[PDB]
RNA sequence: GGGG
DNA sequence: TATAATGGGAGTCTGATGCAGG
DNA sequence: CCTGCATCAGAGCCCAAAA
């Protein structure tokens, strides 16, 4: 189908929720020997 | 929104205010005016332009080597169509050094370029005409030529004067140039409706000079009764011809 | 003064946007407020639904406002948010559950859609080709069962 | 040839050493010529006696000194190294509780050295500090613009060195005090300082009003402490108003000689405007246990005594030069060695208290890493430290002497307005009215006057002669702006007999504004007319002639010259180019007097007086920042007999001592057939023959091999699937060999680099066993050549880890430099330029035999239009070519200055010998009047140029003192119907050179987030199409054309990949996809917490992304 | 100038009712290899290369210059999109 | 003969034009600059003129401010003056002259810069805005002094300096002006309105507190190019109900209006269009670089924001007024 | 800072 | 993982609009 | 009711941009 309209509009916490793929629990970014992604971190694959 | 309200979070060691979701959303450098309504472009080059007497009134000087790159895969496809290289792939790895390039490869591009427009632009774009497109006529040498008449339009000199050249690729994108973008048919001024492309300069200097007419002192208003008298009074050296 | 020709002609598109707006002094039988804010068509094709519906018409004034004021209130939101007070225009365009209709040229640049101008126009956008030997042979076969 | 020389001005005294103002100020703040007992308190000294003696323990300073060099200049320029000295200082540990002394000299790092031009070297680079304009610290008055008969006191200290004040006086009659934008009653502040309303009433009341209007009795209801609580609560709420805590924070604002610093010129000023004397630079003092008042009465004075109409007292402009002051190098140097140093206090108070209060040395206490990164943060990354201009010795000569009012304690670009950018009357002699930037920086940055020098209170002064009488005394006075109003000041050219004033009537000046005097008035009188302008304008002859905005075009253009191979002084000079070729040290002198031993390419043995036999080795070849090449040559021959200060070698860019900027070539003012249109230029094809307009040109290329996770890269000659055909050139090692001609896409150093987790995807991998060849280890990464660059290979530098000398930082195993040169021919586009400001690009280069030549067969070099003279205004270049065709047969150059020069009648003289030349040889050598001559003679009387009756010799003369001559077309073999002007000019080849420039992409790199092509063309970047560029578009309606620009030109992935698959199979490109810079937007707002949803006509949702978000 | 250009512009009630005309045509052609032109032999247009004569590859030319003939027909709602593309498809293959 | 032709024309035009420039002998020598016997005569005058002013200073017959202002305006007048000697000269005596053919002709020069190079430089500006009671009585064919050089300076900054803060003023004025109107496109033949404007054709004069006939090239930037949104008879012609004026139908209505026949023209206008999210073919009237009918589609909103910006510019109230 |  | 230690250091100019105040 | 008064969000384009 063919995109006629943009709408805006405030998003509730469980819309927030319902985009997430998953918690970014730790502030850890990627692994300082391997350079992969720290688990449960902010560039984890998981998520 | 960072530094909206309370003191800027900044990296340790560094009056830098960190860059927000905010800061990215807005401003000049935002994400609307930098990558939303303009962007950077393919197809695109730039150099030095340079007057072009004879040239006609819809055609450009455009370096060789500049439209080898912009016309790139049109020139990849017919190097194949004739027989310059076994196919694309390997045509390709023949422009890339410059002494791998031979005479039969120019001939190649003169056949892409054929009846197709480029686009030409210079900065500041204040007016529809700051892009008008032309013919590329293929030249020896790093500089483009401009035809003299659209230099008011573009506020062009040739000071050092710049100008970006852009290569409109579809069926219908060389359409929309060629009839409603060529400079020939846009000659008068969506403004005033006035003539745009119009004499200056030189060309008015010359038309000038060859339409004034002479007025001299010598005779200075004499009467005579008959003709015969004033060419004998002028072969005297008494009367100025004018 | 500055030796400029210049058609009115175009000072009087820019100073029409100008007067595109008007104000409310009473809403007589609609769901409008005193002093609330509208474009003038809006509240002129209210007002033909009323006075075609019987209840008394929107009463309204006219509004001068500069350029500026007059680009931050047209109904697209993304006209609007990528002109100038972004945040501004977004919270209200949220909270409004703004929908952006794409009317304009720079709502539909931002998307990278085809402007609804020159040949994107829906004037001249579906116009077909077609020679005289093809509309000949495929309007034979067609003309029976 | 003869060089004769005009003007009657005797300049009584030299040009400064005209790079000083940067070589005496860095000379004066280090001292280390010094010995540190006679050391001023100034600069680096003055710096370690503000921060010292550091209290709880007690750290005091006794000394520093500073080391050699560890490297030469030449090697820091090499290895990437700063040009720097060793600092050490010597520190005594005293204990305030015990008696303990312990004293060592610490070491704190290195601090960068100047050269002997007033250059820097800085990581390998060579570096210039811009000295900065800013207003001077005092006590100012200047109107309240609200209140027409009220005005405002401020007080404004150094730069970070205290906050501003204002003083309005407000509506309701009582005299307020503003500190930092806080505002209260000034009368709770006089109390503190011990004042009493008896004081107040006594010292001012005079003034019936306002001095009752300060009187406010709830303040006096309170000894000095109590008003001291009563202020701090009102500056800062919420703290405790504790008596120690009180004073710490207004001492530290107000008295406290570390917090707030007056200037030394502050003091004088203030001492000077006010009448009183200062003790310090604070504003107060801490004295008895009380605070003493200092500044804050006698500026109280001075402002109701002002409001009052007292004689004596009147309002200071503040963009007056006497009130406006520069920040030279050691002044900016020193405030951040002051920080980094303050810094390094911190760091000393905070280890006094941790580990034990007694086993601590002055060695263990300070960390000096503070103060070396304040020190290389400035020099590294200051708004004030830029990349030297050494395009020729004049760029860098000129960029030492610019002032600017930007920079780190300067105004900003959307923060300046039209008061500071105006020329001030006081610029007259100080700083250029000419040399300015055209555009948003005008009037901002600025250069020194060639005359004036900044004294040691920092204000730019500029020399006069006295004038006794009627008599001009030799004793010249170096003047400030203030103390210059005071005189009668007359002009330069006022005519003279012996040193006796000779008019009845002079030109003067009476604070800037012009008047006419009689000689018994007559105070001063100017030097020279060189001393009104920067160095660059006074290289402009007939300047008197040229309209200023072209002038300044002149100036800026000269820094842009391009050194040329066989360039060469203009026949018409100033009399300054010998000067500048000096003071720029590009060239060579001889020391003392003696005879030249050996002359060689690369070195000049001199045998002197003394015995002693110096070698001055030359530099050859060596390439500036800009790529231009900065090479000397030997000017003298073996045995030559020399003296002191003669020339030994020149440097670039310079002929026998002068500045050649250019070449003098023979041209012809006259239309061409519009290769001339809208100032472009024709050349003749013999310039590029015989080599005029050629310059070389060096680019520097550089690679690393470092260690990676993957495993080392390695510079190598085995590089996989290429061809030997492709490696020839290279060297046993895998670096091209020196004297190779490399052209766009060739190997200039092999690399091998190891193959990511992409180790091959199995379409790749039944490839590769089809063929039966291992996928290899490592793949090609060799460092190439980029598009339009190349030329020959003139030298290389290999570095690598474990070889003596060198340590990369750190992973880099080794750096292989190649360093590449090229000659460049003029050609079409490149750029031309002479010192009058007539500038254009090459159109056309005709060969000789279309060009128009004279009768006697000689070809002109340039044709410019005329067209280009009469709206520009710059005459300067039209009386350039006649002197300068005078000068083409008579063969002589001249020296014409700036305003006392070569005159109308004097240059008619000169042009009549010429004519003798031109013609009277054709007369002997047995040839007549030509037929076309008489043609032009026809159509010149008919225009006026010659007196009708007279025979043609006669006539000619009377066009060539005109300065016109007969001209004939090289194509038709016809006369021009008219006389043309022609003579010989001075034109440069600038910077901007085609090759350089031209540039185009067809696909390339794209950016990380956005997806778009990157930009500029070292990136190989795509244009920018901006908001502007799409409303061309969208004015046309060209809709198609403009959707390709947003989508398969840019960000449409789907569309750019698919686009470009259709163009080599033949097919057309297809619509276009969603752009990913949008979905970029939609996520963005989602990041803030907004749903933006894409919508058919249904009103249903519409996914943009394919599925790929949604669970 | 384009050749003829001011006679196309009579043909239309917008001018960029012309580009699109041209437009559409010319992606006619390239699909279908030339071979559904209205152009007679002597009235192709002709490239001259090293070589010597050839067509003209420029689809964009060829249909500007078909226009001026007369011979095509242009409108709105003339023949379902499709139905047009399968009998082209049909009289001149690909 | 339309487009294709014109571009055949500006070709030719382009070509001889050329060629006859080369060949006609235009150059430049400083004797070019054509100082006219007149000027002398004429500041004689000017001195005798500003010493009875003085007269009437220090004998306190006119003020500070009244002899100030009796100066500009006397230097003022010998300016005028000396550059209609400057071409008076010219004309009569010496019409191919380099500098007067350029000027004359429209190729290059103005009155004023020709009088900069022949006559007087004239009054120079204080730093303020003031003028300097004394002028620089040189001219650059016999150059300044370097007081005159300097005094002269100081306009010259600040005029740089004037352009460089007023560029960004008009760029961003032509950002409001797309922004405001970029939505505004022909997008239909006739929204069908019955109302118009009516354009006048005399402006009510002040001096004569009456009426005078409007300016020409004001006229026609009313008129040209504009249907007629009522019939208009004037002099035995009917101009019809829905007729583009050509540019002779607007000469034809000034004509008329001469003879009193017509005051005011009834017009379609944007301004009155009822077509919504934009205009109709008719209240626009032509596209003016195609001197025809605007075609339906044309993107004529962001013409008006390009039109509007492109001279702001060139403009010295000033810009500021229009902003 | 530099080009238009 | 145990003497006792108890409150911080630091920097222009324009026009539009929503706010506590004679 | 009206007016000072602050807090905020604006301030031209493209290219080198020498880190
Ligand atoms: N917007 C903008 N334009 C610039 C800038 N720098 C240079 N220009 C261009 O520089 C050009 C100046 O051209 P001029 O040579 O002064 O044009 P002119 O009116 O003919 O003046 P003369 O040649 O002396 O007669 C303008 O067309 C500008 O487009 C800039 O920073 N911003
Ligand atoms: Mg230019
Ligand atoms: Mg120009
Ligand atoms: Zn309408």
């Amino acid at each position: 189908k063919e995109v006629r309209k943009v709408r805006i509009a405030l998003a509730s916490p469980e819309k927030i929720r319902s985009w997430s793929y998953g918690e970014v629990e730790k502030p850890e970014t990627i692994n300082y020997r391997t350079l992969k992604p720290e688990r449960d971190g902010l560039f984890d694959e998981r998520i | 929104d960072n530094g909206r309200r309370g003191a800027p979070v900044t990296n340790p060691g560094s009056d830098r205010p960190l860059r927000s979701l905010t800061d990215i959303l807005s401003g000049k450098q935002g994400r609307f005016r930098q990558n939303l309504l303009g962007k950077r472009v393919d197809y695109s080059g730039r150099s030095v332009i340079v007057v072009g007497p004879q040239l006609k009134l819809h055609q450009c000087g455009l370096p060789k080597r500049m439209a080898l790159e912009l016309f790139k895969p049109f020139l990849l496809k017919k190097m194949e169509e004739k027989g310059i290289a076994p196919n694309v792939k390997a045509a390709r790895r023949m422009l890339e050094r410059q002494r791998d390039i031979k005479d039969e490869v120019w001939d190649a591009l003169e056949e892409v370029i054929h009846g197709k427009v480029v686009l030409l632009n210079r900065a500041p774009t204040l007016h529809r005409l700051g892009i008008q497109a032309f013919q590329p006529v293929l030249v020896e040498g790093q500089s483009i030529q401009l035809h003299p008449l659209v230099c008011e339009a573009f506020n062009a000199d040739f000071d050092g004067d710049q100008m970006a050249v852009h290569v409109p690729l579809s069926s219908f994108a060389q359409a929309e140039a060629r009839i409603q973008m060529l400079s020939a048919h846009n000659l008068l001024s969506p403004a005033s409706g006035e003539p745009l492309a119009k004499p200056s300069r030189d060309i008015i200097l010359g038309l000038y000079y060859i339409t004034q007419v002479r007025k001299e002192k010598k005779g200075a208003g004499l009467e005579f009764a008959t003709p015969e008298e004033a060419l004998a009074a002028h072969e005297r050296g008494e009367v100025a011809l004018n | 003064a500055q030796g400029v020709k210049l058609h009115d002609k175009h000072i009087e598109i820019v100073v029409r946007q100008m007067m595109k707006y008007v104000e409310v002094t009473d809403p007589g039988d609609s769901r409008l407020l005193e002093g609330q804010v509208l474009e003038k068509w809006d509240v002129e094709a209210l007002n033909e639904r009323l006075i075609a519906e019987g209840k008394t018409p929107v009463a309204w004034k006219p509004l001068l406002m500069g350029v500026t004021k007059s680009a931050l209130s047209t109904k697209s939101w993304l006209s609007a948010a990528s002109f100038q007070n972004t945040t501004h225009v977004l919270t209200e365009a949220a909270i409004a559950g703004k929908k952006d209709e794409l009317i304009g040229l720079k709502e539909n640049v931002i998307l990278g859609r085809l402007i609804p101008a020159g040949t994107g126009s829906d004037f001249v956008r579906f116009t077909q080709v077609v020679d005289q030997k093809t509309l000949k042979a495929i309007e034979e076969a067609r003309k029976e069962a | 040839m003869e060089i004769k020389r005009f003007g009657r001005i005797r300049e009584v005294i030299p040009l400064p050493p005209l790079t000083e103002i940067q070589v005496e100020s860095y000379r004066r703040a280090l001292q280390a010529d010094v010995p540190p007992e006679k050391r001023e308190n100034v600069g680096i000294q003055a710096a370690f006696r503000e921060t010292f003696p550091i209290e709880e323990l007690v750290l005091d300073f006794l000394e520093y000194r500073l080391g050699e060099p560890p490297f030469p200049q030449d090697e820091c320029r090499e290895k990437d190294l700063t040009y720097q000295a060793p600092l050490y200082a010597r520190l005594q540990l005293i204990h305030k509780d015990t008696g303990l002394i312990k004293e060592d000299e610490v070491f704190l790092g290195h601090i960068p050295l100047m050269t002997e031009d007033g250059s820097f070297i800085i990581n390998g680079a060579d570096r210039v500090i811009v000295s900065q304009i800013h207003r001077s610290p005092g006590v100012y008055f200047t109107p309240d613009p609200a209140r027409p008969g009220r005005y405002i006191a401020s007080i404004i200290p150094l730069p970070k060195r205290g906050p501003w004040i204002d003083l309005e006086v407000e509506p309701n009659g009582v005299v307020s005090m503003k500190v930092n934008k806080r505002k209260f009653p000034l009368v709770l502040l006089l109390r503190v300082l011990g004042y009493d309303q008896e004081t107040l009433a006594r010292e001012l009341g005079a003034y019936g009003e306002l001095v009752q209007g300060l009187m406010d009795e709830s303040v006096f209801a309170m000894r000095p402490e109590e008003a001291l609580i009563r202020l701090f609560t009102l500056l800062r709420p919420g703290d405790p108003p504790k008596r120690d805590k009180a004073v710490a924070y207004v001492y530290g604002l107000i008295a406290d000689p570390r917090r707030y610093d007056l200037g030394e010129a502050g003091r004088y000023k203030a001492e000077e405007k006010l009448g009183i004397r200062l003790s310090g630079r604070t504003l107060a003092r801490f004295e008895d246990g009380e605070f003493k008042d200092e500044v804050f009465l006698p500026t109280l004075r001075y402002l109701f005594a002002l409001t009052a109409g007292v004689p004596g007292h009147e309002v200071d402009d503040i963009d007056h030069l006497g009130n406006r002051r520069i920040r030279t190098v050691g002044e900016l140097m020193t405030d951040q060695f002051r920080v980094g140093l303050a810094r390094l206090a911190r760091g000393v108070r905070e280890r006094m208290l941790m580990g034990s209060e007694d086993s601590l040395t002055p060695a263990k206490l300070v960390n000096s890493r503070p103060l070396e990164a304040a020190i290389r943060e400035f020099f590294s990354r200051s708004q004030l430290s830029q990349f030297k201009d050494e395009t020729n010795p004049l760029s860098s000569l000129r960029h030492k002497r610019r002032i600017s009012a930007l920079g780190p304690g300067g105004l900003t670009r959307e923060r300046a307005g039209f008061d500071v950018r105006d020329v001030h009357r006081t610029h007259y002699g100080r700083i250029c009215p000419v040399e300015t930037p055209e555009g948003a920086n005008i009037g901002l940055i600025t250069s020194l006057a060639a005359y004036a020098r900044v004294d040691e209170l920092g204000f730019i002064r500029t020399p006069y002669r006295r004038v006794v009488g009627g008599v001009v005394t030799d004793e010249v006075v170096y003047m400030t702006a203030t103390e210059e109003d005071r005189y009668t000041i007359a002009q330069a050219n006022t005519p003279l007999e012996g040193n006796r004033i000779a008019a009845e009537r002079v030109v003067a000046r009476r604070k800037g504004e012009p008047v006419i005097v009689s000689p018994e008035e007559v105070e001063f009188m100017d030097v020279s007319p060189k001393q009104v302008f920067s160095v660059n304008t006074n290289l402009i002859p007939f300047l008197e002639h040229d309209d200023a905005n072209r002038a300044l075009m002149g100036s800026n253009m000269q820094t842009q010259a391009v050194p040329l191979i066989r360039a060469q002084a203009p026949v018409v000079m100033t009399g300054l180019e010998e000067r500048v070729v000096r003071d720029s040290l590009a060239a060579l002198y001889a020391e003392e007097d003696g005879e030249v031993a050996k002359v060689d390419g690369n070195r000049i043995v001199v045998r002197y007086e003394d015995g002693r036999l110096v070698e001055y080795p030359l530099r050859r070849f060596y390439r500036s920042n800009q790529g231009t090449a900065l090479d000397q040559r030997p000017r003298v021959v073996v045995g030559q007999r020399v003296r002191k200060g003669d020339l030994l070698a020149d440097g670039p860019a310079s002929e026998n001592g002068f500045l050649a900027l250019g070449q003098n070539v023979l041209v012809a003012i006259m239309p061409f057939d519009g290769y001339n249109f809208e100032d472009a230029i024709v050349i003749s094809e013999e310039l590029l023959k015989r080599d005029f307009y050629t310059s070389i040109h060096i680019e520097r290329y550089e690679i690393e091999a470092r260690d990676t996770k993957l495993g080392p890269e390695r510079i190598t000659r085995d590089i996989p699937h290429l061809s030997e055909a492709a490696l020839r050139d290279l060297d046993e090692e895998g670096v091209v060999r020196i004297g190779a001609e490399v052209k766009p896409g060739d190997i200039l150093v092999g690399r091998t680099s190891f193959k990511g987790e992409s180790e091959p995807t199995p379409e790749e991998r039944l490839l590769r066993s089809i063929f039966g060849e291992k996928a290899r280890d490592v793949k090609d990464t060799s460092l190439r050549v980029p598009p339009g660059e190349g030329g020959i290979v003139v030298r290389t530098v290999r570095l690598r880890r474990g070889d003596p000398g060198v340590e990369l930082k750190p992973g880099v195993r080794e750096v292989v430099r190649v360093y590449v040169a090229q000659k460049r021919k003029l050609q079409v586009g490149d750029k031309l330029a002479n010192r009058h400001g007539n500038k254009g690009v090459v159109a056309k280069i005709l060969p000789v035999e279309d060009m128009p030549h004279l009768p006697d067969g000689t070809p002109v070099d340039v044709i410019l239009n005329p067209l280009g003279v009469p709206s520009r205004m710059n005459l300067g270049q039209i009386l350039e070519t006649h002197l300068g065709l005078a000068g083409y047969f008579l063969g002589q150059r001249y020296i014409s200055p700036i305003f006392d020069g070569a005159k109308e009648p004097e240059i008619k003289e000169l042009l009549a010998q010429a004519f003798e030349v031109y013609f009277g040889k054709r007369k002997g050598e047995g040839f007549g009047v030509d037929k076309r001559e008489v043609e032009v003679l026809r159509r010149a009387e008919k225009l006026g140029l010659v007196t009708p009756g007279k025979t043609p010799e006669e006539q000619l003369k009377e066009l060539f003192l005109q300065g016109k001559v007969v001209l004939y077309d090289g194509r038709t073999g016809e006369p021009i119907e008219g006389p043309i002007v022609v003579g010989q000019m001075f034109i440069m080849k600038l910077y901007h050179m085609v090759e350089d420039k031209m540039h185009a992409r067809s696909t390339g790199p794209y950016s990380l987030i956005t997806q778009q092509p990157l930009g500029g063309k070292a990136q190989f970047g795509g244009q920018r199409f901006g908001e502007m560029e799409v409303w061309a578009l969208e004015a046309y309606g060209a809709a198609h054309t403009l959707q390709e620009m947003l989508t398969l030109k840019s960000d449409d992935i789907e569309g750019r990949n698919a686009a470009y698959e259709a163009i080599i199979k033949g097919e057309d490109v297809p619509e276009p996809s969603v752009p990913e810079s949008f979905r970029v937007l939609v996520k963005e707002l989602q990041a803030l917490a907004l749903d933006v949803q894409t919508l058919d006509e249904k009103d249903n949702p519409v996914d943009i992304f394919e599925g790929l978000a949604s669970k | 100038a384009e050749p003829g250009i001011d006679k196309l512009f009579g043909m239309v009630d917008s001018k960029y009712r012309l580009t699109v005309v041209v437009a559409k045509r010319a992606q006619q052609l390239l699909r279908h290899g030339f071979k559904n032109t209205v152009l007679e032999p002597e009235e192709r247009p002709k490239m001259q290369t090293l070589e010597g004569l050839f067509d003209d590859p420029n689809a964009v030319t060829w249909a500007m210059k078909e226009l001026l003939t007369g011979r095509l027909v242009f409108g709105e709602n003339l023949v379902p999109e499709d139905r047009l593309q399968k009998e082209m498809e049909r009289l001149y293959p690909v | 003969l339309g487009m294709e032709k014109t571009a055949r024309l500006l070709d030719a035009l382009k070509y001889y034009g050329f060629t006859f420039s080369t060949t006609s002998g235009i150059t430049i020598g400083i004797d070019d600059a054509v100082i006219p016997e007149e000027k002398k005569q004429y500041l004689e005058e000017a001195d005798r003129k500003l010493l009875q002013i003085e007269q009437a200073y220090e004998m306190g017959f006119l003020t500070d401010r009244e002899r100030y202002d009796q100066i500009l305006q006397l230097w003022t007048e010998t300016t005028e003056k000396v550059t209609q000697a400057v071409f008076k000269n010219f004309e009569e005596n010496y019409p191919f002259n380099p500098l007067y053919v350029m000027a004359q002709s429209g190729a290059r020069g103005n009155p004023q810069q020709i009088r900069q190079l022949c006559g007087l430089r004239g009054l120079m500006q204080k730093p303020s805005g003031e003028t300097f009671e004394v002028p620089v009585r040189s001219s650059f064919r016999e150059g300044l002094t370097v007081l005159e050089y300097f005094i002269s300076s100081h306009g010259a900054r600040k005029g740089g300096a004037d352009t460089a803060l007023r560029t960004a003023d008009s760029g961003y004025l032509t950002r409001k002006l797309v922004d405001v109107t970029h939505e505004i496109v022909v997008r239909e033949a006739d929204c069908g309105t019955t109302n118009y404007i009516s354009v006048p054709l005399f402006q009510p004069d002040e001096v004569t507190r009456s009426l005078r006939l409007r300016k020409r090239a004001d006229i026609e930037a009313g008129l040209y190019g504009r249907v007629l949104a009522r019939e208009v008879e004037v002099l035995g012609v009917r101009l019809e109900e829905g007729r583009y004026l050509s540019m002779d139908d607007v000469h034809l209505l000034i004509k008329a209006a001469e003879a009193g026949e017509i005051q005011e023209v009834p017009v379609r206008s944007p301004l009155t269009c009822q077509t919504r999210y934009g205009v109709c073919q008719k209240c626009y009237g032509y596209d003016l670089s195609m001197a025809r009918p605007v075609s339906i589609g044309e993107a004529v909103g962001i013409v008006a924001a390009q039109s509007i910006g492109e001279p702001g510019t060139q403009l010295t109230q000033g810009l500021p007024r229009v902003i």
